[PDB]
């Protein structure tokens, strides 16, 4: 019995490796998807502008 | 004359046993269906990873 809870105790450290690994991926990519939020909303704001611009000259 | 020697000295043997056996068959059958789920947490967490 003492020898199941020292394989038992095994697994459960594999459990937290994995868990912070997939967190570390996830947490590269959150900080990606704010910095393409940003460019492509002043690339929708330069778009807007553009729009109204061309309709105010002509 | 064995069948009555032998397994009343086997029942004897076994109740004394499964007094103290049979609670750590459930201390270790227990723990052993903590293998099952702490390996099936694994795999689909190195397959997410």
């Amino acid at each position: 019995d003492s020898y199941l809870k020292h394989q038992e105790i095994v697994l459960d450290t594999l459990l937290p490796q994995t868990v912070s690994n997939q967190w570390r991926i996830n947490n590269d990519y959150i900080r990606q998807t704010c910095t393409i939020v940003e460019e492509m909303n002043i690339q929708q704001r330069k778009q807007i502008n553009d729009l109204e611009i061309y309709r105010k000259r002509l | 004359t064995s069948m009555k020697i032998q397994f009343k000295t086997a029942m004897p043997p076994t109740e004394v046993l499964l007094e103290s056996i049979q609670s750590k068959v459930e201390s270790i059958e227990q723990l052993q269906r903590k293998l099952q789920h702490v390996q099936p947490l694994e795999q689909q967490n190195n397959e997410m990873c």
